[PDB]
C-alpha cells in the first residue's frame, strides 16, 4: 500500500459496496404465489435478479404491472438479499391534484379520493358492497 | 559525467573555510614555570568564543580552536608539545535580509 | 514492498472487507 | 502551449509602461521632478493640515525617491 | 462594587456588575449559610482579577 | 482580615506578573549589530 | 539447473539474479529476473504481454504473461530487470463477466467454471468433502466485481481455501497429509525466526447474520427466526475472556455460521504462530523442487522450540550472487489450512465416511 | 500515508460518503405537474435539493402539505439521484388506535377505517358515489 | 534502579534492552524487553498469555498479559525479546458484549462501567464537571463494536478523553494544573525537536447534524428544527478564511454540537504544534519517574523559541547499550487536552462555579 | 540565478538547501527550503501563514502561504527548514461553502468561479472545445466537500484535468502541440530511467450507471432506459481479453459515459508507461526553467528506446550541497493527457471544426 | 512500525470513521 | 513520503472513491 | 557552508571532553612482587564507579 495503483486496489472494494447498496430498478415478472411478492428485477446493465421481495405496509395491497420503476435497497451492502421497498408506476398516475388529497387508485380511473372540503369521492364503474 | 560520452567537466561551489593548523611548544629551565605556562595555555585554548590568534606565519587573525593535544615523554622534563587547529569565525546568516 | 506486492498477487485471506 | 509551462514575473503578476521610464536621463528628470513637487507639496501642507499630512508626505517621498535611485539607476555593475 | 465600576470605565463589566447587585439582594440568605459567602466572595475576587 | 488578606496576595502575583512584563518588553528588542532600514508600515 | 524462460519463440537461458516466489496464502506466484546485455542490442522477447513459462532445470515453475520491464543506465551502473505473474493473476484485475449475475443452485466448482471460461483458465477442485461440495441455494454476482473477489467471496464461506497451481491453473487445494520432510537446527539450517505473538487469537467466534426467505423458503420460515440466526467456535488456546463477534457475508444457516466461526479461527491460528527458515539448497532432500503445501518435521529442540510438525506455507528462490542458491521457507501449522469437517490428529454412514477420510486415495461412494 | 493526519485525508471521503447516503429533509414545495412527484427538500443546514423526485407504491396516492418530513434516500451515494421515498406529517396523524387497523385518512378527519370486528367505518361528510 | 517484570510465579531481573512506551494520546501502554540466555535453557514464565507485571525500581509502570515473544538465531548471532501492553488493551481487540444494546439514560461513566465489567478493568472518572456527567438521552451499541471504539465514540461526544492508568485501569482523566518541572536548553537537554506545521489548523470549524426526535421529544419538535441544527467554533491563530464542516457523529444539539466542535479545534490545536527532548535522566529532579500528564515550563530561549509552558503528551523509556538510561519526552500545547467547559488561564452560581473550579482540590456542593 | 522568498516586508536571498516541486498530476507545488542563522537571532518574517512568493532569478515560481518550519539542533548539529504550497492549495484542504448546494444549468467554468470566490483563487479555462463547455443538467454539492473534491468530481466526468498555475490560480490545462526541445542520451542526461509495467492497463473499459430522470426529463424518459445505460472505450496496447466496468459517478448518458471510458483509458496509458531523466541545468536550452506540460523529443536510441516524443508530467528543482544543480524532469506520453474530444496524431461543421482544431491560435467562431 | 504499533495501542483521537 | 507529500499536494486522478 | 556563495557560518556549542590518557610501567626485581603489583593495578582498575 504504497503506491498509488496499490492504495487504489486496496480501497476500491468498499467503495464499490458503498456505490451498489441502494440502487433502481425495472419490474419484469411478479410472483403472487407467495406470501410476499416475488418481483424479476432488472439492475444497471446485463444484470437481472430472479426472487425479489418486495415489501409493503400492513393493511395496503397492490399487483404492479411489468415495466414498473422499483427502488432495490441491498440489505448490508451484498447485492443479494435486495429488498423492494417501492414500485412506481409513472405511467398509470393521477396528476394536477389539489394541495390536500389521499386515495387508493387503478390503472384506468377508479379513484377513491378525498377532497379539501370533506368530499369522498369514489369514481368507479359498477361498486359492488358486500 | 555522462553516460555514453566522453567530454566531461566539473561545477563550481562556492569555497570551503580555510582550517588553519599549527604546532606549539612549551619549555623552560623550571620544570615548574613549563607546568603553569602549558596550564594557563590549556585552559586559554579551551575557553568559549573566539580570540586573537598572532601567528609568524599566519598573521593576526580571528579563529574558533577546533582540537588540540598536549603531548609529553615522561622523560623530557620540560618539554610540553601542542598541535591546533583553528576555523575562521565567520558568522553570516543564510537568508541575508534585505529591504 | 513486503506487502505491496501481496496486492498485486491474490489474497485467500481478505485483507479488508 | 499552456500557461502552466511559463513562469509569470513580477510585472504580469502585479498587472493581474509610459516611455518616460525606459532610458537614464529621462528617469533623472521624472526622480527630481517627483522630488521637487512633493517637497513643494510638504512646504504648503506645513500651514492647513499642519503636521501630519507633512510627516507622512515626508516620508514618502523618501520611500519614493530611494525606489527609483536604487532601482532604476544605481543598478549591480553600471559602469561609465 | 465601586472597584468594578472603576473598572468599567473602559471596558464592559456588565454581567459582574449584575452578579454583584444580585450577591447584595441576596444577603440575608448568605448570612445563614457560611459556605455559599465565603465560596460567592472569593469567585467575585477572581472576577474583579479577570 | 479574610478580605484584606485575600486582597493583598492579588496584590503581590500582580506585581511579579508585573516585572515578567517588564522583563518580556526588555527581552522583545535584539542585541546583534545590524544595519538601518526605512521603516513603513 | 539452469532457469530457461520459454517466450515467445525461443529459449532464454543465463539470468544475472532470480527470485520466485510461491504460496498458499496468495492466488499467483511472481517471478522477477535480472537481465544484463550490452547497450544497443535488441531486447523484443522480453516485452510486456509475452506469454512465458520459467522452467527450473527440466521442470516448470510458473506459466503466464510478462508484467513490466525496467530499463535503467546512471554515470557507473546499468540495470536491465524483468517480472511476471501466473495466468491466475489475470483473474485478479479482470472484472467478472456473466449474462445472468445470479446463480440459483449451483456449487462453488460450477460456478468458478462458469466464471473462469472467458479467460482460459482451467478450474481444479481437490476436496472430497460432502459438505464443502453443498450447492448454494442462491449466489448472486455483485457488479464490477472481480472473478478474485468473487470466487474468494464464495470459497471463505464454504471453509476453502484457493490457490494458483504451478501449470497456472485454478485450485482449491487440499492440505497435506503425510510427513514428508524434516528440517532439523543441527544439519540443514543457516538461520531461523520463529515469532509467536498473541495480538489477534481471541476466545470464542460467534457470527451472526440473516436467514434465507427469497422466494421458496418464503411461504416456511417465520418472522423471528429470519433475524435470529447464530454460530459460535471456541479456542482453547487463549484463557481470558477474549470474545470477537462477526458479522456475516451472506445469508447464513446454522451450519453455515458454524464453518465460517472455525475458517475465521483456523486462519487466526495459522496467521497467529510462524515459522520461518533459510536452507541451503533449492532442491529437496530427494530431489525435486521446493513447493507450498508440505509437511515437514521440525526438530529445533537445541534451541528448546515444542513444534513437532508444521505445513510449508510460502517458498521464495533466490539466485542473488551475493546470497548463492538460497530458498526461504516459511511454515505455519497445518490446523490453520484446513477444511471445518475435518480435524486434525453417529452410525454406519459416520464410520464409513470416517475410513473414506482416513484413507483419501480409496474411492468414496459418493 | 504513514502520518495520522495523511490517512485522516485519505480516508475521508469514503466515510463522509457512507454518512451522506441516508438522510432527512422537509418539503417546501410539491410539483405534481410531472408524472411524478418534485419535492424541494432541505437537508442538514443551509443546503436545498429542488426537483427530488417522489418515489410510491403503485395504486396508492396523496399529496402532502409543506412542511412534511421526508426520508431522502440518496443513491449511488452522491447526495444527487436523491429520492424521496416516505413523506409522514406528524401533525395530521390519527392516533390511540385499535391494535389492528388499516385505513386511509385526509389532514382533517375523513377516516376510511377498518376495525377489529368486521366494521368498515366511513367517516366523512359529503360522500359522493358515481 | 532495576527493572523487574513480576511473571506468573517469579520475578526476573536483569535485560538486556528495555522500551517502554506511556501516553495520553492513546489507551495503552506497550513495553519490550530482550533476553539473552544460552541456546537451550527453558524461558516458560515468559509465554503469551502470562500475567506480567512491570516494576522499575520499586514502582509499578505498567501491568497486564504479554503478547509476543520473538527468538531469531543465526551462523553468527542469536536474539530472542518479548513484547506485552496494559490490560486496558484487553477493550481494544475485544469485541463489546452487552443483552440490551440500548441504554436510555445514563452517563459515560456508568455506560463505561456497564461495558468493562466481564473484563475486569475497572473505570476511573476524575473530570468534576456539571456538563460533561450529563447522561445520554439514548445511547445506542453498533453490533460487533469494540469496547474501545464504542467508549471513543462517547468520550469524543462529550469533549472527554480516555486514558489507561499506570495500575491498568480505564481513566477519564485531566489534565494537570500546576507547573511542577522545568526543561530547559542549557542545563538539561540533549537533543530538542521543535515543528510548527499548519497544514490542519483551520479558522472557523462548524458542526452540523440532526436534532432528537425519538419518543418524548417526538411530540413536541417540529419538522423544521429535526433537520435544522448547527454549532460552531472559532480559532484566531489562522488569519485566512480556512473554514470547516463537520457532518456530527449522534444526536445532536446547539450546546452539543459547540462542544464537539471545540473539541475538534483543541485537538487539532494540540496536534499542530509539538516538542521533542531528550533528557538524561529516567527520574525527575525531585526523583520520581518521567510520567503523561505533566506540565512543565519550557526555558529554550536560546534557539528563539517563545513557548513559555507546555504539557507532557509522550514519554518513552530507553535502556539500549548505545543510549544509556534515556526517555524521549514528547510535549504539546495544554489548551489542546481540556473540556469545553475549562478555558486556559451570570450570577452567584456562576461565581460559585468559577472558584469551585479554580480550587479543584475542594469539594463541589453537587 | 538567486531564489529570492519574497516574505511579508522584505527579500531573502541565501539559502542552504532548496526543493522545488511542480506536476500536472497535482493541483499545488510544493517548496522546501533550509535555512542556517546563529542561535538566538529572530526568525519572524518565516513564520507559518506568512504570504510568500518564491522567485527564481527575475521569474516567479510560486506563490502562497508558508505551512511548516522545523528547527531542531542536537549535541553537534543544528538544521531549521521551511515549507509551503501554492494558494490553490488553499482549496484542498477547506471546505466549500455555498448557499444552494445545487446548480441547475451551469457550466463547470462557471461552477468553479462560483466555488472559488470566497477564498481568492481565480479560475482559467484554456480548452476551446465545444464539448467540454456542455453546461451540467443538474450538479449537486454533498455537505462537507472539499472544493478540490467537487472541482476533480466533475472534471473526472467532463474528462479535463486540473492543475495550479504558476502564479497561484486553478488552471483547467490543455497539453502542448509543438516540440520544443530534445533530450538525448548521448549530450544532455545525467540518468534515465525507462519503467514499463502492464499490470493495470487493460483493454475494454466499459461504463454503466444511471440516466436522467429528475423533472423534466421525467416526463419523457421510460422505465428501462432509465436503469440501461452503457459506454465502452477500447485499447489495443493489450492483445489478450482483459476487460473492465466501471460505475459511472453521477447520471449518465452515452455521450457522458463514452467521455469518461476514453479519459479512464488514457489516464491508466499516462500511469502505465515512464520516463525518469537527471538534466544538469534549472534552464532550458532557449534559457528558461524547466516546468511541466512541454512537448520534448526524446533521442535514447542508444539505450535501444523506440520512444519519440514525450510529454513532461513532473518537475523538481533542487539545490543540495551534494547535488549542485540538478532538476529530476519526468516524462509520460501525450495521450494520456488530452481530452476525449481531440486524438493525438461529417460535414462542413465538421470540416471547420477540424480546421479550428489543427490552428489553436485562430479565433473559433462559437 | 512507528504508527503501525499506534493502531496496536489506542488511540483516543479516531483515525478514520 | 513521496507518497505521503502527493496527498497533501493535489491529485486530480482520485486515489480511491 | 552555504552553496553558490563564497561566505560560510561556524558556530560553537559547548565544549568536548578532555580524552587524557597515559602509559604506565611496574616492574620490581622479586619478579613475584612484580606480578603481585600487577595483579593490584588490574584489580583497581576494572572496577565500578
Amino acid at each position: 500500500r504504497v503506491n498509488d495503483s496499490a492504495l487504489n486496489r486496496l480501497l476500491t472494494p468498499l467503495m464499490r459496496r458503498v456505490r451498489l447498496m441502494l440502487a433502481r430498478a425495472v419490474v419484469n415478472v411478479i410472483n403472487d404465489g407467495r406470501k410476499v411478492q416475488n418481483l424479476q428485477v432488472g439492475l444497471l446493465d446485463d444484470e437481472e435478479s430472479d426472487e425479489v421481495e418486495r415489501l409493503q405496509n400492513y393493511g395496503h395491497f397492490s399487483v404492479p404491472l411489468p415495466g414498473a420503476e422499483a427502488l432495490i435497497a441491498c440489505v448490508g451492502a451484498q447485492r443479494d438479499q435486495g429488498i423492494a421497498v417501492v414500485v412506481e408506476d409513472r405511467r398509470y398516475r393521477p396528476t394536477n391534484l389539489e394541495p390536500g388529497d389521499a386515495g387508493i387508485y387503478h390503472h384506468e380511473g377508479h379513484r377513491i379520493r378525498l377532497t379539501k372540503d370533506g368530499r369522498c369521492i369514489i369514481t368507479c364503474k359498477t361498486v359492488e358492497v358486500y | 559525467e555522462y553516460p555514453l560520452r566522453d567530454t566531461g567537466g566539473v561545477n563550481d561551489l562556492g569555497k570551503k573555510l580555510r582550517s588553519r593548523t599549527f604546532s606549539a611548544c612549551i619549555l623552560n629551565s623550571n620544570a615548574e614555570t613549563a607546568r603553569d605556562e602549558a596550564g594557563a595555555l590549556m585552559d586559554a585554548l579551551d575557553a568559549p568564543g573566539s580570540g586573537e590568534l598572532v601567528h609568524p606565519d599566519f598573521g593576526t587573525v580571528d579563529v574558533m580552536v577546533d582540537s588540540w593535544e598536549c603531548r609529553t615523554k615522561a622523560d623530557e622534563l620540560n618539554y610540553y608539545a601542542f598541535t591546533v587547529t583553528v576555523y575562521p569565525s565567520l558568522q553570516d546568516t543564510a537568508p541575508d535580509a534585505e529591504t | 514492498d513486503g506487502m505491496g506486492l501481496n496486492i498485486y498477487a491474490g489474497d485467500n485471506y481478505i485483507t479488508g472487507w | 502551449a499552456s500557461s502552466t509551462s511559463a513562469t509569470v514575473t513580477q510585472g504580469q503578476l502585479q498587472l493581474t509602461t509610459p516611455p518616460v521610464f525606459e532610458s537614464v536621463s529621462d528617469i533623472e528628470k521624472t526622480t527630481a521632478m517627483l522630488g521637487a513637487a512633493l517637497d513643494s507639496v510638504i512646504l504648503t501642507a506645513s500651514e492647513q493640515g499642519f503636521s501630519t499630512d507633512s510627516v507622512q508626505l515626508t516620508q514618502l517621498r523618501l520611500l519614493v525617491v530611494a525606489d527609483l535611485e536604487k532601482r532604476g539607476l544605481q543598478l549591480a555593475g553600471s559602469e561609465s | 462594587s465601586d472597584a468594578v465600576d472603576n473598572l468599567g470605565v473602559t471596558q464592559t463589566v456588565s454581567g459582574l456588575m449584575g452578579s454583584l447587585s444580585a450577591m447584595k439582594g441576596s444577603v440575608t440568605s448568605l448570612i445563614n449559610q457560611p459556605a455559599m459567602l465565603a465560596s460567592s466572595l472569593m469567585g467575585a475576587l477572581s472576577g474583579v482579577s479577570s | 482580615y479574610v478580605m484584606l488578606a485575600a486582597a493583598q496576595t492579588y496584590r503581590a502575583e500582580a506585581a511579579s506578573q508585573a516585572l515578567t512584563a517588564a522583563l518580556d518588553f526588555s527581552r522583545r528588542m535584539d542585541n546583534a549589530a545590524r544595519a538601518p532600514v526605512l521603516d513603513a508600515p | 539447473n539452469t532457469v530457461t524462460l520459454r517466450a515467445d519463440g525461443r529459449l532464454f537461458t543465463g539470468w544475472t539474479s532470480v527470485s520466485v516466489t510461491r504460496s498458499i496464502e496468495s492466488v499467483a506466484g511472481y517471478f522477477e529476473l535480472g537481465v544484463n546485455v550490452p547497450p544497443g542490442t535488441d531486447l523484443s522477447g522480453l516485452a510486456p504481454g509475452k506469454k512465458f513459462t520459467l522452467e527450473i532445470g527440466g521442470q516448470i515453475v510458473c506459466t503466464g504473461y510478462i508484467d513490466s520491464r525496467r530499463r535503467q543506465m546512471t554515470a557507473d551502473s546499468m540495470k536491465i530487470t524483468v517480472a511476471g505473474r501466473d495466468k491466475t493473476a489475470d483473474l485478479i484485475d479482470c472484472a467478472a463477466v456473466y449474462s445472468g449475475g445470479q446463480w440459483k443452485n449451483r456449487t462453488l466448482e460450477q460456478i468458478a467454471r462458469d466464471l473462469c471460461a472467458p479467460y482460459g483458465v482451467t478450474v481444479r477442485w481437490e476436496l472430497s468433502d460432502k459438505e464443502s461440495s453443498a450447492a448454494f441455494p442462491g449466489f448472486t454476482l455483485d457488479h464490477s466485481e472481480t472473478v478474485y473477489e468473487a470466487l474468494v467471496r464464495a470459497s471463505r464461506a464454504r471453509g476453502v481455501l484457493m490457490t494458483s497451481n504451478a501449470a497456472g491453473e485454478l485450485v482449491f487445494s487440499r492440505a497435506a497429509s503425510t510427513a514428508t520432510d524434516e528440517l532439523v537446527l543441527g544439519e540443514n539450517l543457516l538461520t531461523l525466526d520463529f515469532e509467536e505473538d498473541f495480538r489477534d487469537r481471541f476466545s470464542e467466534y460467534t457470527v451472526k447474520g440473516y436467514a434465507r426467505a427469497n422466494g421458496a423458503e418464503g411461504d416456511d420460515i417465520d418472522a423471528k427466526s429470519i433475524v435470529s440466526r447464530k454460530g459460535t467456535a471456541t479456542d482453547s488456546d487463549v484463557t481470558r475472556y477474549r470474545p470477537m463477534i462477526i458479522i456475516a457475508d451472506s445469508k447464513i444457516t446454522a451450519k453455515d455460521a458454524q464453518a465460517r466461526a472455525l475458517r475465521e479461527q483456523r486462519r487466526r491460528l495459522a496467521k497467529s504462530i510462524t515459522f520461518e527458515a533459510e536452507i541451503d539448497g533449492w532442491t529437496r532432500k530427494d530431489g525435486q523442487l521446493w513447493m507450498p503445501n508440505l509437511l515437514v518435521t521440525i526438530d529445533a529442540s537445541k534451541y528448546a522450540i515444542k513444534t513437532t510438525e508444521l505445513l510449508v506455507s510460502k517458498v521464495t528462490l533466490i539466485l542473488n550472487d551475493q546470497d548463492g542458491l538460497k530458498t526461504r521457507v516459511s511454515l505455519a501449522p497445518r490446523e490453520g489450512f484446513l477444511v471445518p469437517v475435518e480435524s486434525d490428529r453417529g452410525g454406519i454412514d459416520a464410520l464409513v465416511e470416517d475410513y473414506y477420510r482416513r484413507h483419501p486415495e480409496k474411492t468414496p461412494p459418493w
